[PDB]
C-alpha cells in the first residue's frame, strides 16, 4: 500500500524509546502518502532511515525535531499540504537537532519539494545545519503571504562548503549536484502558478501543483485538489448532456484522490467521501460484506455510548471514577479507552475518588472499540485483562499518539485474557515493559491485524524463554499453540472439543456423568428422560424426542417423566388423559368421563 | 435443429371439418410468421393462409376467406389450421412453412387431406415370391385399401437400396392398391429373409408380412 | 426554445450521410445555447448551414472537422464552456477541412467569440484556411496556461488576402470589416478580466464573461457561472435578515441558468439541480403532473433493471447472449437498448454464443427505457418489433450517437408493430435502409414527440406509394388512418369498438355468439347465465346479476344455474337451502330440519 496514518505526538518524548524508530519504519516503510503528519523525532545518530525513501507527499506537517541524526532522506517529497500545522502555523518545522564526529542534521536535502500549500516554515537551533537560508522559499511557498509566517535561523556551528558548482545560482538542499533548488513558481511566464520552465508553453495545467513535466492536466508533479487514476481535478464526479464517456462512473473522495470504494476501515458517506467519524443525525450500518456506512437516522437516533475523543468526553484524558459508570451495559464505545496512574491513584485535586479495581466491571458486556485502548496502569489485584474478555473489535480509527490501536505498558498483569479479540482494524499493538506478562507470544498477531503494514512492537516483558511451565505456557489442548492465558479456557481455537468456556478432550459420547451429543465441536447435554446407553449414542440433539431410549415412560415421541394427566397443549384443546404399558409406552384412555381413566379409572369429572 | 412437424390429416366428409396442427422445434411460432401452402394432386403449389401470432395478423387467400382459420397456441408451441366446409377441390397435401427473409426456409413434412365420401378401408398384405439367376427381386402387395397413403419399408427401414415402392393406383372398385419391391442376390434365399412394414394411418394397421422363397 | 443537446459522434463517419445534414438542421434550427458539443462533421460543398446563426453558446467543445464547405455562420457564437473536451485537450478543435473551386474552410469567422473558459485550441490540416494564425488566442482564453494547449497549424494551400484595411492591429477571422478580432482581456486596466475598453471604467462585473456592454452584473456578454433571469451570478438561491425582496424564490441549477422548474425530460434533486441520472440511494417518483424527482430511499432501494450505459453495462456496447437474461421480467430499464450485428452473429473471440431469436422474449413485459432503442440488425425469423409490443415511452435521456432515441437500420422487417408506443421524451428518430419496412408513414410521429424541435429522418425504406395492398396499408377499422402494422390488431386508435387487442365493427349487443355489453369502447361478456334477448340488450355489465332475463333460475338477485343447496355464504353463517317455482325462482326452504327441504323434501339432518 501507498497511503499511511501519520504520527501526532509532536514534541513528546518517546514511550519507549527501544522501539520508537521501528514504529516509525513499520508505518512509512513503503508508503508514498502521507495521510497526516509526518514527524521524524529523537533519531539517534547511527539511525537507519532508508525506510522513508517513498514519502512523495505529506498532508499535514512535516516535524523534523531533537535528532541526533545527520541526515534524513526525504529526497522524494514533492509536496506538503498543510491540512494540519505544527504550533498552528508551520507547515515544516525543523527544530533543536543537534546539542546546544559532532551530532546533528547537516543538510536538509528535500531536493523535490517544490510545494508547500499552506502556512510557513520554522526552521531554528540546529547547529550544524547547512544551506536553508540558501533557499529561496518564496518559489515553494503557494501564496506569497506565507513569507510573513516563516522563521529561519541560521546560528551555527561549523562553516559550510558552497553548493556544487553545477548549481544554477547558488540555491541548493545540500553539497551534491542534484541538490540545487529547482525553480517552478517565481521564474515562470505569464499568468501560470507553476511552470517547467520560463516559456507560455512550459505552463502546467491550472491543476497541478508543485510543477510538471507538459502542459495536459496528466503531466502534473502533484494534484492540487484530487488526483482522478492520474488526472488531476478540482472535483471528485447532476449530468447536462444526453451521452456516455469512459472515466468509471462516480468516486469516492478520499484524502486527496477520488477512489472507487472507501479503504478498509474507513465509513462511506452520502456526501460522496470516506471518514473515520460519522456527522451528526448519522449511524453506522455494516453490510453483509463488512463495509460500514454513514446514514441519516429513520427515527431519532438511537443511544450511543461515546468514548474518550467524542462528545463529552472529548477533552476528557483518561477514565476515571468521574465517568466510569457511563460505559455501564455498552456493547460497542464510540471513541477510546485510556487507562492511567491518575485513573487508580485518583487526583486529589478534585474531587474524584481513585477508581476502584471492582468498577471495570461495567466493560464486561463490551464488544467493540472504534478508536483505541490503552493501559498504562492497572489495579495490582488483577492478575490480567478478563473485564475485556468480550472484546471482539479495536477498530483504530483513532490511534493514540496517532500510531498505536493497542498499548499495554508498566503493567504487571502475568497474562493477557483477551480471549475474544479477533481483530485490530487498523495501527500498531505496542506491549512493552509488563516484567511479569507471559502470553505475549503465544497471540497470534498476525491474525489480528488486517493490512500487512501493521506489527506488534515488544520489550521489556517476561523473557520468551521463560515461559515454559505451567500456568506460563499454552495448554496441550489449545490448537497451534495460541491462548491468552493458562489453562484450557483461554485457547484461541479449540483443539478438540467445547464444553462450554473449555477445552475438553472428549464430549461424553458415549460414556460419562450426564450424556452429551456434539454439535459443531460443541458438547451439549442430552434431555434427562434420555436412557443411558452402553458404548453407544445416547442422543443425537437435546429435545426429548431425539433419546435413543427412555429413562421412564414414553409419550410418543417424547420422553417422559410421567404420562399426560389432565394436561392440555393449550387451550381450546381437550384435555389429555392417560396411562402406561407393561413396557412404558403411554396410553390413551376410552370414553370421556365417568370413569375419568388413569391406569385403573377414577371419578370425579 | 429448427423442425416443423404438422399432423391432423386424413380422410373428411364433404361439408365436414378438420383441423391440421404444426408443432415447432427450434423457434417460438409466436414471434415468427407461418404460412400454410396446398398443393392439390398434380397441381402447383397454392398458398392458403399466415399468421403472426404476437402482431395478431391473419390472412387468409380468397378461396378459403370464411371455411379457414388460422391460429397459433404458444405455450405448445404450435399453428393450427381449421379447415369448415370441406369440399372436393380442398383434396391436397398441406405444408405448413416458416418465413425467412422472404422466402420459406423451413418446411413441414406435409399431410394429407383427402374429402370424399367412401369410408375407411384397410389394406390386406400379400406377398411376392421369387421361384427357380444371379440376382432376384421379391416385394410386397399392398392392396384394397382407402384413403391414401400407404409407407412401405424394409426391415424397420434397415434396408433401403434396391427398394421399389410404385405410386398407387385407382382400382375400379375406388380403393386403392400398391406394390413394393426390392432386388436381392439369388444366393441369399433361405438364409435370408426380408419383412416389409406396411403402415395404412386411417385404418391403423400394422402388417409385417415376411416374405419367403415359396 | 433556445437550449439544446449536442452531439457525441467525434470523427466518426455518418451512419446515413443522406439524413446526416438533416439531423444537424433539426438538432440546432433555432437553438441558441447547445448544452453539450457543437459537432459540425462532413458537410458537403454547396451545405446550406443558416439554422447555426443563433448559436451563441457552447458548453462542450466545439468540433469542426472533416468539411469541404467553404464557410460555417458561427458569427453570434460568444463563448464555449470546455465542460467536455475534444481529445481530452481541445475545447475547438478545427481538422482536416479540405482534401491533401477547391473544396475546404476558407475562414473560420467565430467574429463574437470572446471566451474559451477550458482547454486549448487545436488547428490542422485545413489547406484552405486563412488568418487561424492572425488571432490572438490568449485574449480568448480564460488562462494563459491554455496557451500550452494549442497547436496551429499554417500549412496552406493558398495565399490570404490582408485584413480589412478597417481592422485595429491586423488581427481578424476573416476578410471583412466585422471580421476583426475583439479584444476583452489583455487591453484591460488594473485588476479586470475582462473590460469593454482600456479604462478602470471600462470593467465587467466580476461575474461576466466573454465580455460586457456596462459595468453592472446585467451588462454581461455572458455569464461566468450562472444565468439568473438576466443577472450574473456566482450561485443559484439559509436566510440571516429579517425581511424579503424581490427576484423569486429559489430556483433549480439547470446547465449554465437558475429556472423556476426543471424542463420536461429532467430530474429535480434535493440538491437543487436539474439531471437526467439520480445518484445513488435515490429512486424516481413520478408526481401526479408526471414531473420527475430524485430522492433518497426510505427502505433499501429495491431492485433496478439497468440497461446499456449504466452500471455494470456501462461499457458493453450491444445486448448479446452474455446479459440478455439481466433483462427478465423487467418493466423499466434504466439504461439503452442496442442490438448490433455482433449481437446475432455472435462474437466467436469470447466463448458468447449468438444470440438466437425466441430469446428476446425477455423484453415482452417491458414498458419503459430512460435511454435510447437502438436496432441494427435483427433476425431474419422475426417480421416485426412485436417483442416491444408493450414498449410505451422511450425517454431519450442518453441518446444514440448524442442524437437518436430510436434507431432502426438495415431489418429488412415487414412492418413496425410497436403498438403501446405513444412516447418519444426527446431526442430525434432515424428509420433508414430497411428495405421491406411499409408502416413507417403511417405512424403519428407528431403525437409521440414532445418538444416541436424533434422530427423523424427516412430514407431508403420501401417507396411510401408501394405500401397499398392489404398486408401494406392501414386496416380499414383503424382511426385516422394510423397503425403500426397490418390488420385490426395493429391500429394506433380504434375507429369504433375493441374486443380485447382487435378493432371490431360492432360489438354483439343486440345479436351474436355469446352477448356483450360495451364499456369505454369495449366489448365486454355479458354473465352465462343471462338469456340473450331478441333485438334488445341481453345485460348491461359482467355480473350474473345485470341480466335482463335469467336463463335458468333467479336467486334474487342474481341467475343462477341451480337453486342454493346447504351453501353458507361464509362462516358463521348457517347454510342457506332453496327450491325453483314453476315460474323459476328460487324459494326459500320452511321450519329447519326433519324435512330439511327440497322442492318434495328430504331426510339426514
Ligand atoms: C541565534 O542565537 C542567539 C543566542 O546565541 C546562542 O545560541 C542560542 C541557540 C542559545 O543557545 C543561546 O543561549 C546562545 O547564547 C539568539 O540570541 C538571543 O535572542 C534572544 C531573543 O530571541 C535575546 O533575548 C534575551 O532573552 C534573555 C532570556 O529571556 C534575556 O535575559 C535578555 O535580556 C534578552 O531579552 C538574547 O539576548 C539573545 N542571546 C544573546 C546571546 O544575547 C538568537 O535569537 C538566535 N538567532 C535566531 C535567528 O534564532
Ligand atoms: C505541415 O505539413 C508538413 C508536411 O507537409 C505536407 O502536408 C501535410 C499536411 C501532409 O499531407 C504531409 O504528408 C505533406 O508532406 C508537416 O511536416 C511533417 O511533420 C512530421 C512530424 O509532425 C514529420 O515527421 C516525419 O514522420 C514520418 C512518418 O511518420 C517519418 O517517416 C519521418 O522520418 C518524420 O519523422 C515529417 O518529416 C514532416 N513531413 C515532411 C514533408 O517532411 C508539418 O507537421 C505540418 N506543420 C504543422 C504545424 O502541422
Ligand atoms: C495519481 O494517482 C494515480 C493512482 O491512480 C497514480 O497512478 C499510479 O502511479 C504509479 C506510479 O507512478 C504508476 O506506475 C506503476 O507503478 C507501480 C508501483 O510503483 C508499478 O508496479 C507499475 O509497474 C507502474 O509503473 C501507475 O500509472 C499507477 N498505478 C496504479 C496501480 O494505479 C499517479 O501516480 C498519481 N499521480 C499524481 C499526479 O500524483
Ligand atoms: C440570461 O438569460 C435570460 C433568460 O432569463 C436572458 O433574458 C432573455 O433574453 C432575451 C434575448 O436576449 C431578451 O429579449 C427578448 O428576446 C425574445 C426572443 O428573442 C424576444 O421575443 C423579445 O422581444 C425580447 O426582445 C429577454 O430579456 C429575455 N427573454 C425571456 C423570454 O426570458 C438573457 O438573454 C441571458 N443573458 C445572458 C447574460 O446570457
Ligand atoms: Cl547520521
Ligand atoms: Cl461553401
Amino acid at each position: 500500500t501507498q497511503v499511511c496514518t501519520g504520527t501526532d505526538m509532536k514534541l513528546r518524548l518517546p514511550a519507549s524509546p527501544e522501539t520508537h524508530l521501528d514504529m516509525l519504519r513499520h508505518l512509512y516503510q513503503g508508503c508514498q502518502v502521507v495521510q497526516g503528519n509526518l514527524e521524524l523525532t529523537y533519531l539517534p545518530t547511527n539511525a537507519s532511515l532508508s525506510f522513508l525513501q517513498d514519502i512523495q507527499e505529506v498532508q499535514g506537517y512535516v516535524l523534523i525535531a531533537h535528532n541526533q541524526v545527520r541526515q534524513v532522506p526525504l529526497q522524494r517529497l514533492r509536496i506538503v499540504r498543510g491540512t494540519q500545522l505544527f504550533e498552528d502555523n508551520y507547515a515544516l518545522a525543523v527544530l533543536d537537532n543537534g546539542d546546544p564526529s559532532p551530532g546533528g542534521l547537516r543538510e536538509l536535502q528535500l531536493r523535490s519539494l517544490t510545494e508547500i500549500l499552506k502556512g510557513g516554515v520554522l526552521i531554528q537551533r540546529n547547529p550544524q545545519l547547512c544551506y536553508q537560508d540558501t533557499i529561496l522559499w518564496k518559489d515553494i511557498f503557494h501564496k506569497n503571504n506565507q513569507l510573513a509566517l516563516t522563521l529561519i535561523d541560521t546560528n551555527r556551528s561549523r562553516a559550510c562548503h558552497p553548493c556544487s558548482p553545477m548549481c544554477k545560482g547558488s540555491r541548493c538542499w545540500g553539497e551534491s549536484s542534484e541538490d540545487c533548488q529547482s525553480l517552478t513558481r517565481t521564474v515562470c511566464a505569464g499568468g501560470c502558478a507553476r511552470c517547467k520552465g520560463p516559456l507560455p508553453t512550459d505552463c502546467c495545467h491550472e491543476q497541478c501543483a508543485a510543477g510538471c513535466t507538459g502542459p495536459k492536466h496528466s503531466d502534473c508533479l502533484a494534484c492540487l485538489h484530487f488526483n482522478h487514476s492520474g488526472i488531476c481535478e478540482l472535483h471528485c464526479p447532476n449530468t447536462d448532456t444526453f451521452e456516455s464517456m469512459p472515466n468509471p462512473e462516480g468516486r469516492y473522495t478520499f484524502g486527496a484522490s477520488c477512489v472507487t470504494a472507501c479503504p478498509y476501515n474507513y465509513l462511506s458517506t452520502d456526501v460522496g467521501s470516506c471518514t473515520l467519524v460519522c456527522p451528526l443525525h448519522n449511524q453506522e450500518v455494516t453490510a453483509e460484506d463488512g463495509t460500514q456506512r454513514c446514514e441519516k437516522c429513520s427515527k431519532p437516533c438511537a443511544r450511543v455510548c461515546y468514548g474518550l475523543g467524542m462528545e463529552h468526553l472529548r477533552e476528557v484524558r483518561a477514565v476515571t471514577s468521574a465517568n466510569i459508570q457511563e460505559f455501564a451495559g455498552c456493547k460497542k464505545i464510540f471513541g477510546s479507552l485510556a487507562f492511567l496512574p491518575e485513573s487508580f491513584d485518583g487526583d486529589p485535586a478534585s474531587n474524584t475518588a481513585p477508581l476502584q479495581p471492582e468498577q471495570l466491571q461495567v466493560f464486561e458486556t463490551l464488544e467493540e472499540i472504534t478508536g483505541y485502548l490503552y493501559i498504562s496502569a492497572w489495579p495490582d489485584s488483577l492478575p490480567d485483562l478478563s473485564v475485556f474478555q468480550n472484546l471482539q473489535v479495536i477498530r483504530g480509527r483513532i490511534l493514540h499518539n496517532g500510531a498505536y490501536s493497542l498499548t499495554l505498558q508498566g503493567l504487571g498483569i502475568s497474562w493477557l485474557g483477551l480471549r475474544s479479540l479477533r481483530e485490530l482494524g487498523s495501527g500498531l499493538a505496542l506491549i512493552h515493559h509488563n516484567t511479569h506478562l507471559c502470553f505475549v507470544h503465544t497471540v497470534p498477531w498476525d491474525q489480528l491485524f488486517r493490512n500487512p503494514h501493521q506489527a506488534l512492537l515488544h520489550t521489556a516483558n517476561r523473557p520468551e524463554d521463560e515461559c515454559v511451565g505451567e500456568g506460563l505456557a499454552c495448554h496441550q489442548l489449545c490448537a497451534r499453540g495460541h491462548c491468552w492465558g493458562p489453562g484450557p479456557t483461554q485457547c484461541v481455537n479449540c483443539s478438540q472439543f467445547l464444553r462450554g468456556q473449555e477445552c475438553v478432550e472428549e464430549c461424553r459420547v458415549l460414556q460419562g456423568l450426564p450424556r452429551e451429543y456434539v454439535n459443531a465441536r460443541h458438547c451439549l447435554p442430552c434431555h434427562p428422560e434420555c436412557q443411558p446407553q452402553n458404548g453407544s449414542v445416547t442422543c443425537f440433539g437435546p429435545e426429548a424426542d431425539q433419546c435413543v431410549a427412555c429413562a421412564h415412560y414414553k409419550d410418543p415421541p417424547f420422553c417422559v417423566a410421567r404420562c399426560p394427566s389432565g394436561v392440555k397443549p393449550d387451550l381450546s384443546y381437550m384435555p389429555i388423559w392417560k396411562f402406561p404399558d407393561e413396557e412404558g409406552a403411554c396410553q390413551p384412555c376410552p370414553i370421556n368421563c365417568t370413569h375419568s381413566c388413569v391406569d385403573l379409572d377414577d371419578k370425579g369429572c | 435443429e429448427v423442425q416443423l412437424v404438422e399432423s391432423g390429416g386424413g380422410l373428411v366428409q364433404p361439408g365436414g371439418s378438420l383441423r391440421l396442427s404444426c408443432a415447432a422445434s427450434g423457434f417460438s411460432i409466436w414471434w415468427s410468421w407461418i404460412h400454410w401452402v396446398r398443393q392439390a394432386p398434380g397441381k402447383g403449389l397454392e398458398w392458403v393462409a399466415s399468421i403472426s401470432p404476437s402482431s395478431g395478423w391473419t390472412s387468409y387467400a380468397d378461396s378459403v376467406k370464411g371455411r379457414f382459420t388460422i391460429s397459433a397456441d404458444t405455450s405448445k408451441n404450435t399453428a393450427y389450421l381449421q379447415m369448415n366446409s370441406l369440399r372436393a377441390e380442398d383434396t391436397a397435401v398441406y405444408y405448413c412453412a416458416r418465413w425467412w427473409s422472404s422466402a420459406m426456409d423451413y418446411w413441414g413434412q406435409g399431410t394429407l387431406v383427402t374429402v370424399s365420401s367412401a369410408s375407411t378401408k384397410g389394406p390386406s398384405v400379400f406377398p411376392l415370391a421369387p421361384s427357380s439367376g444371379g440376382t432376384a427381386a421379391l416385394g410386397c402387395l399392398v392392396k384394397d385399401y382407402f384413403p391414401e397413403p400407404v409407407t412401405v419399408s424394409w426391415n424397420s427401414g434397415a434396408l433401403t437400396s434396391g427398394v421399389h415402392t410404385f405410386p398407387a393406383v385407382l382400382q375400379s372398385s375406388g380403393l386403392y392398391s400398391l406394390s413394393s419391391v426390392v432386388t436381392v442376390p439369388s444366393s441369399s434365399l433361405g438364409t435370408q429373409t426380408y419383412i416389409c412394414n406396411v403402415n395404412h394411418k386411417p385404418s391403423n394397421t400394422k402388417v409385417d408380412k415376411k416374405v419367403e422363397p415359396k
